[PDB]
């Protein structure tokens, strides 16, 4: 019943592709939402 | 209890009419009673002027409020009335009475004073 | 405005009868009423409060029909010294402490 | 002010506690006690005894 979000932010100079390396994701927040999840979708910003 | 009125019996027009009511059967500092003034012209009906509470505040008539004020003095155990810019329509007998307002609309004058006749003329 | 109307202006009855004075308020709120008696040359005397309560020293012949908008003061047995002017008094929100026009009770 | 106590105004505040199957967001001060150093004590830090 806890949705835990860990996050990590890095400056990457690679132009394309997933970088090769190690980086630990610190916890960002634990939210006891207590709901069942089976799918999700990403949201992007639109520049008018 | 008893209430006694005092003040000049003549007031010239467009001048302040001052009256003082002195009680002696009780206390004006009691938190159960108001002290009011009721006037009636000769051969006319009663008209409540204003009632004062012991602390300082008071409430008056919605017609005479502009030219009326009331004051109290617990030390001398008496309350006074001022009626500014007296016209010829104020020629009347003024009584000072004891008011009891227990619930909301229950507002009766328990014991009245004999009253004094103030005739305003030039 | 809550206007007070007493009735009748003059009432002609003899001692031994019963008198019925009416004090109707405007088509407006309803609550309590006070009845006062005033003889010539004397300050008005409190007769009834809270729409029927005999004041301290009022004989049993005085009564009040404390009901809706209209109120009624009733004098069971008119005594010789019961003929005077009677005023009904309300205490509304605005104007506060309204007085009736007065009913003159005389001996027919 | 000239009323009886039964007719005088009274200010009433009612505290109700909504306890759902959701995280508590309101808790007691938990009796904030002073810190003691260099002495054998029974400590409790954020529930860790």
């Amino acid at each position: 019943g806890y949705f835990k979000i860990y996050s990590k932010h890095t400056p990457i100079n690679l132009v394309r592709g997933l970088p090769q390396g190690f980086s630990a994701l610190e916890p960002l927040v634990d939210l006891p939402i207590g709901i069942n999840i089976t799918r999700f979708q990403t949201l992007h910003i639109s520049y008018l | 209890v008893q209430l006694v009125e005092s003040g000049p019996g003549l007031v010239k027009p467009s001048e302040t009419l001052s009256l003082t009511c002195t009680v002696s059967g009780g206390s004006i500092s009691s938190s159960s009673h108001y002290w009011g003034w009721i006037r009636q012209p000769p051969g006319k009906g009663l008209e409540w002027i204003g009632s004062i509470y012991y602390s300082e505040s008071a409430y008056y008539n919605p017609s005479l409020k502009s030219r009326v004020t009331m004051s109290i003095d617990t030390s001398k155990n008496q309350f006074s009335l001022k009626l500014n810019s007296v016209t010829a329509a104020d020629t009347a007998v003024y009584y000072c009475a004891r008011v009891t307002e227990p619930r909301w609309t229950s507002c009766y004058f328990d014991y009245w004073g004999q009253g004094t006749l103030v005739t305003v003329s030039s | 405005e809550i206007v007070m109307t007493q009735s009748p202006a003059t009432l002609s009855l003899s001692p031994g009868e019963r008198a019925t004075l009416s004090c109707r308020t405007s088509q407006s709120v309803t609550s309590y009423l006070a009845w006062y008696q005033q003889r010539p040359g004397q300050a008005p005397r409190l007769l009834i409060y809270d729409a029927s309560d005999r004041a301290t020293g009022i004989p049993a012949r005085f009564s009040g029909s404390g009901s809706g908008t209209d109120f009624t003061l009733t004098i069971s047995n008119l005594e010789p010294e019961d003929f005077a002017v009677y005023y009904c008094q309300l205490r509304s929100n605005w104007p506060p402490i309204t007085f009736g026009q007065g009913t003159r009770l005389e001996t027919k | 002010p000239t009323y009886g106590v039964g007719y005088q105004p009274y200010r009433v505040v009612v505290l109700s506690f909504e306890l759902l199957h959701a995280p508590a967001t309101v808790c007691g001060p938990k009796k904030s006690t002073n810190l003691v150093k260099n002495k054998c004590v029974n400590f409790n830090f954020n529930g860790l005894t």
